């Protein structure tokens, strides 16, 4: 899929 | 009255970001949302990611606009774990299920919080508001 980004 | 135990249960009010994309300039975005799930990825832990799981008690608004898929929006999601509250941006939604693990750190930080988990009926009775709405 698509990388979720990470918070922060 | 029986209570969620297993991630399976709680999947089926667990929002995707693609669903979140898709719904989010819709008129009752926070009606629909509020009470779902998410799986959110709260930052890194070694160079590797770290989910967990939040309810969406609100929908607020963003200090700016930003890139969210291939629109852009102001929105952010008052999430829920436990007792931690805070606002993210729906980019940080996984597109992912819950892992059993996941669910089991938020079962035991919400009994820690001595928060009331969902019952079965209400998550059932959500998922279903959701299906009839679509």
């Amino acid at each position: 899929g698509s990388r979720t980004p990470m918070y922060g | 009255t029986h209570m969620v135990s297993l991630p399976e249960e709680l999947n089926r009010v667990r929002l995707s970001r693609h669903k979140l994309e898709r719904w989010c300039h819709m008129p009752f975005f926070a009606k629909t949302v509020t009470g779902c799930f998410v799986r959110i990825g709260i930052g890194n832990h070694n160079s590797k990611p770290v989910y967990r799981v939040a309810e969406i008690t609100g929908v607020v608004e963003t200090a700016k606009v930003y890139q969210l898929g291939g629109t852009r929006t102001n929105k952010g999601l008052q999430l829920r774990h436990g007792n931690d509250q805070r606002v993210f941006r729906l980019e940080f939604v996984s597109n992912q299920e819950f892992t059993e693990s996941e669910f089991m750190k938020w079962k035991e930080a919400m009994f820690s919080a001595g928060m009331q988990l969902p019952t079965l009926d209400e998550i059932n009775k959500k998922e279903l508001s959701i299906k009839e709405a679509l």
